[PDB]
């Protein structure tokens, strides 16, 4: 139940941080399964961002990405490293050379 | 020596040689007129098309326009296939080694396609249980997380599981006990 | 040139032998041994495959001999826009060149029959040799497209009914040689 | 399935807390201390790069060949068979030249 | 003196470039030079050209239908999308760059 | 010998990852003075850096 169910990069880095700074921690899953954003209608933040903003959780450790709108309602630490936008497609097969190549 | 080319191409190229071995004949026997006016019979078309194929041959030749057309085209064909033979041996006479994963157990510490284990209840298990070198520590992290059990309680079981797994199970042991399985038949 | 008197028999029997072998090759439902499916979906994962020219079929499957005539099939992840691929599929749906070769060899039968019916008007008897070479080319292009498609190692094996596709070429060109050995004197006997 | 293109942004992740939570400063200091310790890349090796267990790790660069095949050079047969067709057609037309 | 038509001169050096013989030969001053040096051409060109032949016949490239991430803007036969309520989705909404917009 | 040419362009193209550099005096090397790389090599205990 506690923290041994979970495995992964964020699970490990969470363990490393909580050990380094020596504080008791409990991994928990966002109820709505969303990363989190403000509702355009109600301005209510959903997702893990909601979980922080409305006191459902004490710290967020996830691939929840830094955004300036999130910095309006939460604090993002220094980053561990950068990443960017990309496209996923099913790749074509390696091309058999041309008939007259 | 036939390795650089597949069975089916060696089989079929004969049919192309047969073709040129009689296309010269058909080209030559359209209305020579005297009857003698066109040289190439079947046997000489076959020969000139062979001297084109296996190269060499400095004695005969067709004067026909269509004849020299098909001769040049068949020479162009042959140049390609035979030089492709002369090339692809480079892929055989170099990098001939078969397969050898992996040195330093580098890949073993990183992938699960090859399982590995030490002797159970033994010095090597206890060494992996403690040794802090990153490759050893990570191989231990595998074995401690590897399921089902990888550790063998006898060297006999180790060798048996290595053999029955076709090398997809690797056995970690002391090198002189290892080398008694290499200096001795079946030495596989 | 030898056996000048019997060559009309030897050529007509050789031509009929080539036609028989050609139509057996085109008609046989199996050519080679491969891996694949018994039917156009034995069909689940793979089976030992025993297809012919126009027909897909299998050997040692959970059923045998329930072969099927092939039909056109699409391709995955592009490369179909190329004219070579498109034409290869259009041919593979119904291989024209072997049956065109059958038709050419039958027309060679008509040409040699034209030795007697309205007998040998001009050098028409040459035409059989042309038809036999064109049948040869139609067979060899058929083989080239067939292999270049289906071989796409293959781990296949080739049966005698596959090799009859080649042997019908070899024999069709020997009947070509016989047809020339006929024509080259028959047209001289006609025209001096 | 495959990456195409590349990053549109110099963006990244961060650890996050409620705004003004006491965790932010020890988190940030630990994040800094981890960087010179080199933990972050070794976690990344452990969660992406060691897990590159597929043959695509190697299959694009391996040695030798399985021998050459017809389909790689088959077009050479096309220009031959076309030449043999021309070798027929030439006689088919030169008939009319000899018929003159 | 020359067993040559123009078609012969058009043929003999073809066969020589193919590195096989034909019954005719230059048999003359200044014909030695033209016939003989032409061997040097094939002796270097063919030898070098016909050496990587095999490799080239198996290069097995990939066709890369799109590479710029903007080719998707050029087409609709390939659909594309982002995670709903996601950072990338809202960034594409918010980042008012024409190539993105 | 033409194969011995076209089969190989890369003789060594000096040292990548500073591996052999860390293990040789045959090439000298340094960081910027008074800089965070210099301090990183001062402190980072990874074998090649140290
Ligand atoms: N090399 S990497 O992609 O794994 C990567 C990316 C980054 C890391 C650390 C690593 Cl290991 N942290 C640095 C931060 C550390 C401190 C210094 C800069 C930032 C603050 N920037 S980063 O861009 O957030
Ligand atoms: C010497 C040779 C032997 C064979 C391979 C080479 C490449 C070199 C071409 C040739 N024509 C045939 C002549
Ligand atoms: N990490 C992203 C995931 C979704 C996206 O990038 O669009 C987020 O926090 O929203
Ligand atoms: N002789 C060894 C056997 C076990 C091992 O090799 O690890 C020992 O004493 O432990």
């Amino acid at each position: 139940e506690g923290n041994e169910r979970y495995e992964g990069y964020c699970v490990d880095l969470a363990a490393e941080i909580a050990k380094h700074c020596g504080f008791k921690y409990k991994l928990t899953i966002v109820g709505d399964g969303k990363y989190g954003a403000r509702d355009a209608d109600t301005k209510i933040w959903n997702g893990m961002v909601g979980e922080l903003v409305y006191g459902k959780a004490d710290i967020a450790i996830a691939p929840l990405t830094i955004t300036l709108v999130r910095e309006e309602v939460i604090d993002f630490s220094k980053p561990f490293m950068s990443l960017g936008i990309s496209i996923m497609i099913k790749k074509p097969q390696k091309s058999k050379p041309g008939v007259f190549s | 020596f036939l390795d650089p080319l597949a069975y089916e191409i060696w089989m079929c190229i004969v049919f192309a040689y047969i073709g040129v071995s009689v296309v010269l004949f058909l080209v030559s026997r359209f209305s020579p007129y005297s009857e003698s006016t066109n040289e190439f019979g079947i046997f000489n078309s076959l020969w000139f098309s062979l001297g084109a194929f296996m190269q060499q041959g400095c004695d005969i030749s067709p004067r026909s326009l269509s004849g020299r057309i098909v001769g040049g085209v068949w020479w162009f064909f042959t140049l390609i296939i035979i030089s492709s033979y002369t090339a692809n041996l480079a892929a055989f006479l170099t990098v001939e080694r078969m397969v050898s994963p992996i040195e330093s157990a580098e890949d073993l510490s990183k992938q699960t396609e090859i399982a590995y284990g030490t002797l159970d209840s033994g010095s090597t298990k206890e060494f992996f249980r403690r040794s802090k070198i990153a490759v050893f520590d990570k191989m231990w992290t595998y074995m401690r997380s590897a399921e089902p059990s990888v550790f063998v309680r006898t060297t006999a079981e180790g060798v048996a599981r290595v053999r029955k797994s076709k090398g997809k199970y690797a056995y970690l042991l002391e090198s002189t006990m290892n080398e008694y399985i290499e200096q001795r038949k079946p030495c596989d | 040139l030898f056996d000048r008197g019997v060559q009309m028999l030897l050529t007509t029997v050789g031509a009929f032998a080539a036609f028989s072998l050609m139509t057996i090759a085109v008609g046989t439902d199996y050519w080679l041994y491969s891996r694949g499916v018994c039917k156009t979906k034995k069909k689940n994962e793979e089976v030992m495959t025993h297809s012919g020219l126009w027909r897909t079929c299998c050997l040692e499957g959970n059923f045998k001999g329930l072969c099927k005539q092939i039909d056109h099939f699409p391709e995955d992840a592009d490369y179909e826009a190329d004219t070579a691929e498109y034409f290869l599929r259009a041919v593979r749906a119904s291989s024209i060149f072997p049956i065109l070769s059958v038709i050419l060899l039958f027309m060679g039968g008509l040409c040699i029959a034209a030795s007697e019916f309205y007998k040998t008007r001009h050098n028409i008897i040459l035409s059989a040799g042309i038809f036999f070479v064109s049948a040869g080319l139609s067979n060899i292009i058929g083989i080239i497209v067939y292999i270049s498609a289906n071989a796409g190692k293959n781990s296949y094996s080739y049966g005698w009914s596959f090799y009859f596709g080649a042997l019908s070429f070899i024999i069709a060109e020997m009947v070509g040689v016989l047809a020339v050995h006929m024509f080259i004197d028959r047209h001289k006997q006609l025209t001096g | 399935t495959m990456k195409v293109g590349g990053n549109l942004d110099s963006k990244g992740y961060g650890i996050a807390t409620p705004k003004g939570s006491s965790l932010g400063t020890p988190v940030n200091l630990a994040v800094l201390k981890l960087s010179e310790q080199g933990v972050l890349d070794k976690l990344k090796n452990k969660w992406w790069y060691d897990k590159g267990e597929c043959g695509a790790k190697d299959s694009g660069s391996k040695e030798k060949t399985s021998a050459l095949s017809l389909s790689n050079v088959a077009g050479v047969f096309y220009i031959l068979v076309g030449g043999l067709g021309l070798a027929m057609l030439v006689a088919l037309i030169e008939f009319c030249y000899k018929s003159r």
